DNA sequence: TGACACGTGCCTGGAGACTAGGGAGTAATCCCCTTGGCGGTTAAAACGCGGGGGACAGCGCGTACGTGCGTTTAAGCGGTGCTAGAGCTGTCTACGACCAATTGAGCGGCCTCGGCACCGG
DNA sequence: CCGGTGCCGAGGCCGCTCAATTGGTCGTAGACAGCTCTAGCACCGCTTAAACGCACGTACGCGCTGTCCCCCGCGTTTTAACCGCCAAGGGGATTACTCCCTAGTCTCCAGGCACGTGTCA
């Protein structure tokens, strides 16, 4: 399967549970899959800047803050 | 704990680096904090999208319940 | 333009600032901004309470609906 | 000596008018006026601090301007 | 005066011809300003977090250079 | 070519950059860049509120053309 | 809703498609995604004209205030 | 071909777009301008269709031309 | 010491509140079919030991490399007073170019079947 | 080594909105003038680009070390996908209702201004 799949509906299930949710429509799941892949792309598009600008090949936690930081997280 | 399983979450985080800059490779400890923050932010959306449904005496949530919670939050919907 | 009239605003934020401290004087450019940034707020916070109105199949923006507006916002 | 209610019912409904809203319940107007104190306040109190801060005694527009920055 | 007044009318009205502006109200110019500050402010942003990012008190050319390209110039 | 004059736009550099973070030194490099990349947007944006102007049979921009052209660009 | 009808697009994209590449079918999905993309495009360039028309002191949008809003976005016009 | 998209759908398309008075020539001026968008958007699709070795174009393939016809 | 904000007074149009009218969007209810929630199950991807290999992050140090400053000056550049003219803007007009409506009908969409293209378990 | 999914083409129906033609009208480009504002000429200040020393914070490159990323096996493992039954509810329709939309009138006031007064770096 894609990737995407990887965030199987039992995960979103959970997260929905976490978040108060007690019912929860079929069409959510792909949904929230959509939802997830764009604010990963953007934090990764971040992340991975930051990795450039200090000439590394691995992407570090502070890439993340700093990525997380300058979105609206 | 991390209610989505490691494995997949990374490798999505993989593929979508490999997308950007193909080379890139993930410590742990980057890939865990993407996760706990991927998993919070996700625990905020269904929050909000939640008291959207019940805004609608509506138990389930929907898609459109979604829609309209990134539409107020400012994101793009 | 505005929408909202001046003088009653000058008074509003006179009581308002009274609390904090007294008799701290403002720019009326200062007031004219704060009262321009006021009318934006307002504006926008009516059209999230209008888009919530129309997601819960009415047309009529109640008190529910700009409090929950608010609160997704994250305001309170 | 309430001034919050000089901001008439008819000034609301204008804003609301600006803002698309069609109808418009009775008791928001009353519930809009809590919102709007709540916002002045907040706004208020970061441009008084700016003020306090810059010693000075007449708040200026630059003051304003960062308040609204660090409250929106 | 203050710094935003350095930005002065005849460098304003320079910019402004060499834009293919041939008249230019009187107004526009504390518009620009204004305009520029915003720009200015983004791209300062971005570029103070590189600055952060590398653990570095020197803002590089190379932090601009990465805050203008991702800011869409 | 930098029609900017080069100590007015550090300084004004440096005070926004004291906001962000105190005591924070700029290469000469850096502010350069900033310079050409400000004067490149500027003349840009006058490029496209000069055709607005002419847009509307006019010679003399305007504000209003500035924040047209603003908008359009997806800025406002 | 799609305001654009289905079958005159479809025939349409396979003309273009036809003059780019031959025997490149496209699947429904497919196709229904571009026409939500470039109906998405569309209504975005006309309010971009119609802001334009209405910066012109007028109420009816005209040609060169499509072209106008083109250039000033920063497509090939 | 490009005269299937008829001029009451253009008009849809500007009513949903916020115009009230719509001129007689835009329709033409539109269907060129949406030819051009087509063309770019198709183009970029088949490139992706080719350069994976796959000559089936994918929903993804169409999402990923949009999204590089529009960064 | 000189420019900016606060308290009085008139008044006139400009706007706010009241109640008369009403009707239409909103509130409570029923059931029909939909569609999530949950019980069983098994295996197929998850997830930690464990050798193991090492590309690369993090840190320490030298060095010169570029920042900031004291001081000048001068001279190209900026603030400004005044002017002649060129365009902004408000207005009249008239007529080509816009919007609605109905009518034959020509293509969309659903219904269904024969035909193969094709990467794949 | 053949197979299920899907695309293309065709027969054929309803159906519904597409084009045209008419009428109505309107609103916009051209002409015209009052206004205003501004680009430029010319003066006098000014403050900025660069050049000396001058010291100096530190950016960067190079090297060393560890150190955790990738690799696979791999045993267990446990829970995801799927299927089927149970039942909660989304919502479309129905009926009542009540309170918010116009709105003319009586009444309050926004501010324009005109003036006098106090205030602060």
């Amino acid at each position: 399967r894609d990737n995407i799949q990887g965030i199987t509906k039992p995960a979103i299930r959970r997260l929905a549970r976490r978040g108060g949710v007690k019912r929860i429509s079929g069409l959510i799941y792909e949904e929230t899959r959509g939802v997830l892949k764009v604010f990963l792309e953007n934090v990764i598009r971040d992340a991975v800047t930051y990795t450039e600008h200090a000439k590394r090949k691995t992407v570090t936690a502070m890439d993340v803050v700093y990525a997380l930081k300058r979105q609206g997280r | 704990e991390l209610l989505i399983r490691k494995l997949p979450f990374q490798r999505l985080v993989r593929e979508i680096a490999q997308d950007f800059k193909t080379d890139l490779r993930f410590q742990s400890s980057a890939v865990m904090a993407l996760q706990e923050a991927c998993e919070a932010y996700l625990v905020g959306l269904f929050e909000d999208t939640n008291l959207c449904a019940i805004h609608a005496k509506r138990v389930t949530i929907m898609p459109k319940d979604i829609q309209l919670a990134r539409r107020i939050r400012g994101e793009r919907a």
